[PDB]
């Protein structure tokens, strides 16, 4: 059904109109406060991400158990590709929230904080010498949404053919040759190898400073405890 | 069960 | 330099620089003597996969930092679609060895286990050739480790070769220009789940922190 | 490092 018969425009615009709100940060130089602020804020991006998800063509059609696998697979994934293309606009900084700009200093304060805000850092500044578009950005981000947890099926595998047809047609629509095309559609699905990276180390780090005691929220620990 | 699937249905 | 090779060439170079296959050292046992066997193995392919990258069309044209860099990142990848890509016509087992195939029953192991297997299973559905592999695998050796002065457009001009070389098989194998794309797209969403073996499989062998070599890649994380 | 080494012989 309801994703497959749609035409690329009708993905873009469905894709589009399903975007999560930018959410603000409670109004940093601490350990503590830094986690502090990063975690409140992940939270609350976590409920409109499960909402966005909702509005994603295809997710609804899947069961609710592996609607909830696949959530809990690339939900920080989904964080960071958003938080990367936040911060476009913002070269050598990360926009976490329009009332948080950090820079890799202030992230010395929490251990494997810098490491993964250089990897941060280096994604943005591809997406801004690649000159990502936003209809591209929503392709990447569903992409994520239904691979990350597809090999731990059959119709994830049409809908995700959907968004390839989709993102050749937004790159074909955009004045690219033949070559062109296959050769950016590569470079961009590429870079979610990428952040499968820094979800992996920075998955790893929460749940290091979660046995160790900032309070992790009920929601976050269930998504943590998902990758063990 | 899970908090995630309160709000996957609502 | 390397960027002048046609699609045939470049197709060539890399089946000519094929690693072998090598084997292990056939009773029962054992969860240490099960890794003290693949720590083994892995070791004397590192060695393999190491001037293996040397005829890697572009990786020669690089510094030994960056040569370094991009083996430190990506050996324990390459390592893994390689087994995945030896297990594909062998159906829910995995073959690290030509005498060793392992199946899901025999700390961690069998989370990634299961991972090898889906991913072999994805490569026997797609019916995944050769030459595709060893585009895929080279992929890997120079975009794992390209976003971790000096400009690395040259990379980025040798991947979008091999983006034109999978593209130049698939053409050749009457697929249509929308299939094209399409299992362009499906391949290169594998090296995602690659990845992520990769970095479960990292932090489960420094945890346990035997070879020398393996030392070295593996504090690199 | 022995990568460094093996990647000079
Ligand atoms: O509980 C947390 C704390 C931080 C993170 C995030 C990240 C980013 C940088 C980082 C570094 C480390 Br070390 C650990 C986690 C994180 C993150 C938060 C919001 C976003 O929009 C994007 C990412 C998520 C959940
Ligand atoms: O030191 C090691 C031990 C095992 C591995 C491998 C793997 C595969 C399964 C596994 C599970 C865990 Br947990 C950790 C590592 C590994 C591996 C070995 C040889 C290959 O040709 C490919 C991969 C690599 C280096």
């Amino acid at each position: 059904s309801l994703a497959l018969s749609l035409t690329a425009d009708q993905m873009v615009s469905a894709l589009l109109d399903a975007e999560p709100p930018i959410l603000y940060s409670e109004y940093p130089f601490s350990e503590a406060s830094m986690m502090g602020l990063l975690t409140n804020l992940a939270d609350r991006e976590l409920v409109h991400m499960i909402n966005w998800a909702k509005r994603v063509p295809g997710f609804v059609d899947l069961t609710l158990h592996d609607q909830v696998h696949l959530l809990e697979c690339a939900w920080l994934e989904i964080l960071m590709i958003g938080l990367v293309w936040r911060s476009m606009e913002h070269p050598g900084k990360l926009l976490f929230a329009p009332n948080l700009l950090l820079d890799r200093n202030q992230g010395k304060c929490v251990e494997g904080m810098v490491e993964i805000f250089d990897m941060l850092l280096a994604t943005s500044s591809r997406f801004r010498m690649m000159n990502l578009q936003g209809e591209e950005f929503v392709c990447l981000k569903s992409i994520i949404l239904l691979n990350s947890g597809v090999y731990t099926k059959d119709h994830i595998h049409r809908v995700l053919d959907k968004i390839t047809d989709t993102l050749i047609h937004l790159m074909a629509k955009a004045g690219l040759t033949l070559q062109q095309q296959h050769q950016r559609l590569a470079q961009l699905l590429l870079i979610l190898s990428h952040i499968r990276h820094m979800s992996n180390k920075g998955m790893e780090h929460l749940y290091s400073m979660k046995c160790k005691n900032v309070p992790l929220s009920d929601l976050l620990l269930e998504m943590l405890d998902a990758h063990r | 069960h899970k908090i995630l699937h309160r709000l996957l249905q609502d």
